[PDB]
C-alpha cells in the first residue's frame, strides 16, 4: 500500500441490480432461450448473488 | 477462339410450369340449390 | 435492453408492396400509402423515397405517392447533415485514438444510419469496411445480420442468399443460440421467399418458441407464415404435433384475422371438414398471401396444391369413389370437378383414373420403385451431364 508502488486500487463492488441484470444477459447467449424472458424481472430477485 | 462470323447474332427491329390462374372460380350456383 | 433496432423498418417494404398491387383492395392501398408518407416524413426515407417514386410504383395506380423534388431535397439535406455529424465523430475518435471497440462501433453507426434511409452501396461499404477489425464474432454476426436485413428491405432476395450463406459458414466460429437462432429466423424467410417452403417450414415451426427478431417482421406474421408452411408441406401427423396443438400458436390464434382463417384451413383440413374448406382456402388466398410480400409472387403456387393436397386426402381412403358424391362433397358441380382434376393427373401428381361414362373416380396405386427409380435416372444423367461439361473445360486447361 505504500505509494510508489503498487498504483492503482480498483474496487469490484457487488454487482448491482442492472449489472446482475446485464451479466445474466451476457451469459444467457448460450442456451436455447423460450421468447419474452423477463431476465430483469429474475436479476431483480436474485439478491446478494454476484457474478 | 472462332468469331462464328457464318452465324450472326440476331436483330430486332425456382420455376417450373403454373403460367395459367385458376381466378375466382367460386361457383356458388351450387349454394343456390 | 438491448436491440438490433428497428433499422431498416421492414413495415415500409411491406406497405409498399402492398401499395404496388392492384389485385389488393383500393382501401389497404390508401392505408399503406398514409402509412409510407407518414414514416418517410418521420424517419427520413427520402433515398428510398426517391427509389419508391422513380423505381416500383411507376416501375409498373402510383398518384398517392408523387415525387416532390422539394421534398427529395430538404430531407436529403438532412439525411446529409447526419452523415457529416457521424463522419465528424468517427474522425474525432480517430483523432483521439480510442479504443478500437470505439471505431468499430462508430462504423456500425455511420452504416446503420446508411441503412436508416435505404442506400444499399455505402452502408454495404461502411459495414465491410467495420468488419475490418478484430472485434468480438457476435458484433460481427449482428452487422452481416444487418446486410441481409437490408437485402429483405430491397426485396433483392440473392444479396440476402449471399449473405446468409456467409452467415453460416462462419456461424460455426460461434455458437451462442441466440444469435444462431436469429439466423435461422432469418433464414427460413429466405427460404420462404424462394419458393421452398421444405426447410422453411421446419425453421419458422421451431421459430415459433424463439423469435427475438421482431426486425424482420411482428410475432403475428412469422405464425402466419409457419402455419401457411407446415400446411402446405408437412404429412397428417407432422401436423398434428406441430401447427394444431403447438401452445405458442393456440394462444396467439385468437388475435388476427389471417391467422384464424389460416388456422381455419388447417382445422377444415386436419379434421376432414371438406364441404367448407374451399371457401375457407378463398378466404386465406384473399387475406394472407395476397396482402404479403413473400407469398404473393406465389399465391398461385400455393393454392394450386392446397387442391391437390385435398383431392389426395379424399382419394387416399376410397377407391370407387362416385363424382357426383364428390362435387357434393366440395360443394361444386360435378362438370366444374372434372375440370379440376383433369390438371393433376396426367403429370402424374395424383394417383386416380375418372371413369366419365359412370363417374367412377377408381383408385391407381403406383409402386414407389418406379417412381423411385425415374427420379435416380434423372438425376443421374443431370450430374454426369454436369461431370461431362465441367470435365471437357478442365482437360482442354
Amino acid at each position: 500500500l505504500r505509494p510508489g508502488r503498487i498504483d492503482r486500487k480498483i474496487e469490484f463492488p457487488p454487482p448491482s441490480v442492472a449489472a446482475r441484470a446485464e451479466i445474466l444477459r451476457i451469459h444467457s447467449r448460450k442456451m436455447n432461450l423460450t421468447r419474452g424472458i423477463n431476465l430483469r424481472k429474475v436479476a431483480e430477485k436474485m439478491n446478494g448473488c454476484s457474478g | 477462339d472462332d468469331e462464328f462470323e457464318d452465324f450472326p447474332i440476331d436483330t430486332w427491329a425456382e420455376n417450373w410450369d403454373d403460367v395459367e390462374v385458376d381466378d375466382d372460380f367460386t361457383n356458388e350456383l351450387k349454394a343456390e340449390l | 435492453d438491448p436491440t438490433v433496432n428497428r433499422v431498416p423498418n421492414y413495415e415500409v417494404s411491406e406497405k409498399a408492396f402492398l401499395l404496388t398491387q392492384s389485385k389488393v383492395s383500393i382501401e389497404q392501398r390508401k392505408e399503406a400509402a398514409e402509412f409510407v408518407l407518414a414514416k418517410i416524413k418521420e424517419e427520413e426515407m427520402a433515398p428510398y423515397y426517391k427509389y419508391l417514386c422513380e423505381e416500383y410504383l411507376v416501375n409498373n395506380l402510383n398518384e398517392w405517392i408523387k415525387f416532390d423534388q422539394e421534398l427529395y431535397n430538404e430531407l436529403c439535406k438532412k439525411n446529409e447533415s447526419k452523415i457529416k455529424e457521424l463522419n465528424e465523430k468517427i474522425q474525432k475518435l480517430e483523432e483521439d485514438d480510442e479504443g478500437e471497440l470505439e471505431q468499430a462501433q462508430a462504423w456500425i453507426n455511420l452504416g446503420e444510419y446508411y441503412a436508416q434511409i435505404g442506400d444499399k452501396d455505402n452502408a454495404e461499404k461502411t459495414l465491410g469496411k467495420s468488419l475490418s477489425k478484430a472485434i468480438s464474432t457476435g458484433a460481427k454476426i449482428d452487422v452481416m445480420l444487418t446486410i441481409a436485413r437490408l437485402g429483405f428491405f430491397y426485396n433483392d432476395q440473392l444479396y440476402v442468399k449471399e449473405k446468409l450463406e456467409a452467415v453460416n459458414s462462419m456461424i460455426e466460429k460461434g455458437g451462442d443460440w441466440e444469435r444462431r437462432n436469429r439466423y435461422k429466423t432469418y433464414y427460413g424467410i429466405h427460404c420462404l421467399a424462394v419458393r421452398n417452403f421444405k426447410e422453411a417450414a421446419k425453421l419458422l415451426v421451431d421459430s415459433l418458441a424463439t423469435f427475438t427478431s421482431i426486425e424482420l417482421t411482428s410475432y403475428e406474421s412469422i405464425a402466419t407464415y409457419a402455419s401457411v408452411t407446415g400446411l402446405f408441406t408437412l404429412e397428417r401427423t407432422d401436423l398434428k404435433s406441430k401447427v394444431i396443438d403447438s401452445p405458442e400458436l393456440l394462444s396467439l390464434i385468437s388475435t388476427t384475422a389471417a391467422l384464424q382463417s389460416i388456422s381455419s384451413l388447417t382445422i377444415s383440413l386436419y379434421a376432414s371438414d371438406y364441404a367448407s374448406y374451399f371457401p375457407y382456402l378463398l378466404e386465406t388466398y384473399a387475406n394472407v398471401l395476397i396482402p404479403c410480400k413473400y407469398l404473393n409472387r406465389h399465391a398461385d403456387f400455393f393454392v394450386r396444391e392446397m387442391r391437390r393436397k385435398v383431392y389426395a386426402q379424399l382419394l387416399e381412403s376410397y377407391k370407387t369413389l362416385s363424382l357426383k358424391s364428390m362435387a357434393s362433397a366440395f360443394g361444386v358441380s360435378v362438370a366444374f370437378l372434372d375440370n379440376d382434376l383433369g390438371k393433376f393427373i396426367p403429370n402424374k401428381q395424383l394417383n386416380c383414373v375418372i371413369d366419365r361414362v359412370n363417374g367412377i373416380v377408381e383408385t391407381n396405386r403406383p409402386d414407389n420403385k418406379n417412381a423411385q427409380y425415374h427420379l435416380l435416372v434423372k438425376q443421374g444423367d443431370g450430374l454426369l451431364t454436369k461431370l461431362q461439361k465441367y470435365g471437357a473445360a478442365v482437360r482442354l486447361t
